[PDB]
């Protein structure tokens, strides 16, 4: 029922790189 | 990988640390996040007791003017639970908070009369002291040490205006003339949600004693002592969001620069 | 919105921001496919870092990160060293630098301390970047205090371009925690976010560093008074009204 803001705000575009674990 | 044993493990944390009058929000997001019905409602059943065990969740039952709250120190078994002030038991259902089939329950022993004198002082305490809180008193032999429990709930719940508040307070008599040994925790939790997640997560313990004489007279005595120390407590607190307000958040950031005007960014990008 | 990650983002809503970070770390274990998604969509309070080449303090969270290495914005390298981390376009690094100084400046203005750090990356059409601002107190004092400020911001550029198309996505959290003999342990914590969005003109005497500039100050001066009434106004209102 909240609003999520942070869902789109803009997302880094190339393909990231997972952090261990 | 994660187990699905730290999962379970997960799933009840997340379910226990649901903020006051939000379990359901919270059930209903770990519900999705594992898409398992049966293994939730399996390897989450103590989760769900617990949270309302530690919460002190108030409860209505059906024939009884009265509210008794939800404890560790009530737990009769099998989902049931001790009203002691209306001397029945009760079936909880922890998922719908719902009280059922009160059945009579034999109360009787030495401490009824001490716990009765308590129950009857706290009770009028409470009512003076919160706008709807609710107590049980509780009367124990724990270490062959008798023993008076009496557990305080408040809350306001205003989901629509986004915020939920609950007072706790948990005091300890353990009644061994001719002085009795005192302790107690009190606890606040504010929960505020309105584009975003604020919580105020307080706790203050007490340590005491008191002359141990007649029933009655103890019972004031004791109540004294909890009106003083939950009274201080309610202060200060106040006391110290003022001063928080006043001079720790003041000194994070200015409201405006010395200027007393917005910065002129095309100064900024110039040098 | 039944969607598995609104679910998480909501469960974030509603836990304790006292665990944040365990929280973030616990959710990724339970739903480990939105790992991704959760780390950029989750904020998480700012770590200060020292950048050792130009003795300048620099800010961790997941937009200047690649692999388990964080990138620095003044020396533009990452610590750990990677042999292929991503790196803004020569271009965009000049920016980047021109953002990270302006903000410096602001920084010291409003905050009169703290550490700050500007990363950007490149979009299609235009890019992006997170403004970050730091400001602790070192624990020392009764009453300990944490500001994190953490401003996405999104540019579209037009056929010009002479205008822009600028998103604003701020979220401010505040730590305030005691332990007096009075009030016992007293732990006020959490966060706000706000959103907005505005067409500027783009120009020689607007550059995009002025009109973000402008955009994150005056979201910021918004959420600061807005943390003050909910936190010294609305929560303890709630306290009060309990008792």
């Amino acid at each position: 029922y909240l609003a999520h803001p942070t869902r789109d705000r803009a997302k880094i575009q190339h393909s990231r790189r997972p952090p261990t674990r | 990988r994660v187990s699905d044993e730290e999962k379970v493990r997960i799933a009840a944390k997340f379910i226990t640390h649901a903020p006051p009058g939000e379990f359901n929000e919270v059930f209903n997001d770990v519900r999705l996040l594992l898409n398992n019905d049966n293994l939730l409602r399996e390897g989450a059943a103590h989760a769900f007791a617990q949270y309302n065990m530690d919460q002190f969740t108030p409860v209505k039952i059906e024939g009884y003017d009265d509210q008794v709250l939800i404890t560790e120190h009530g737990d009769l078994g099998n989902g049931r639970f001790l009203d002691p002030r209306n001397k029945i038991s009760f079936k909880f259902d922890h998922l719908r908070k719902e009280a059922s089939d009160p059945q009579p329950e034999d109360t009787e022993s030495a401490l009824k009369q001490w716990r009765d004198a308590c129950d009857s002082a706290l009770r009028a305490y409470v009512k003076d002291h919160y706008p709807n809180g609710f107590c049980t008193v509780y009367g124990k032999s724990i270490d062959g040490q008798q023993t008076i429990i009496a557990c305080i709930e408040s809350h306001q719940f205003q989901p629509k205006n986004f915020w939920n508040g609950r007072w706790r307070s948990e005091w300890k008599f353990t009644i061994t003339p001719p002085t009795a040994q005192v302790a107690a925790v009190l606890k606040i939790q504010v929960h505020y949600y309105e584009d975003g997640n604020v919580q105020l997560v307080s706790h203050k313990d007490i340590q005491d004693s008191v002359q141990v004489s007649s029933d009655v007279q103890t019972a004031k005595e004791f109540i004294k002592i909890i009106e003083n120390a939950e009274n201080e407590y309610q202060t200060a607190i106040s006391e110290n969001y003022q001063t928080m307000s006043d001079t720790t958040f003041k000194a994070l950031r200015r409201q405006l620069p010395v200027t007393r005007t917005k910065i002129d960014w095309n100064k900024i990008l110039s040098y | 919105s039944d969607q598995q990650l609104d679910c998480a983002l909501d469960l974030m809503r509603r836990l304790p921001p006292q665990q944040i970070e365990k929280n973030l770390s616990d959710l990724i274990d339970l739903v480990p496919s939105l790992c991704e998604d959760l780390l950029s969509s989750v904020d998480q309070p700012l770590k200060i870092a020292r950048d050792k080449v130009v003795g300048k303090d620099y800010l961790l969270c997941d937009y200047n990160r690649d692999g388990d290495s964080y990138r620095s914005p003044w020396s533009n390298k990452y610590d750990p060293p990677l042999e292929d981390g991503a790196m803004p376009s020569a271009r965009l690094r000049k920016l980047e630098v021109e953002a990270n100084n302006a903000f410096d400046q602001y920084r010291d203005l409003y905050f009169e301390g703290g550490v700050s750090s500007v990363y950007l990356w490149d979009l299609d059409h235009g890019f992006a970047g997170v403004i970050l601002i730091k400001k602790a107190g070192d624990g020392s004092k009764k009453i300990k205090g944490c500001w994190d400020s953490i401003h996405v911001v999104e540019v579209q550029e037009k056929s010009s371009g002479r205008t822009a198309h600028y998103k604003l996505t701020s979220t401010v959290m505040l730590w305030l925690q005691t332990n007096k003999t009075g009030s016992g342990t007293m732990n006020l914590g959490g966060s706000l976010t706000r959103q907005m969005e505005k067409d500027e003109t783009v120009s020689d005497s607007s550059p995009h560093i002025a009109n973000i500039g402008r955009l994150v100050e005056d979201m910021e001066n918004k959420i600061r008074s807005t943390l003050n009434e909910i936190y010294f106004g609305k929560t303890k209102d709630i306290v009060n009204g309990l008792r």
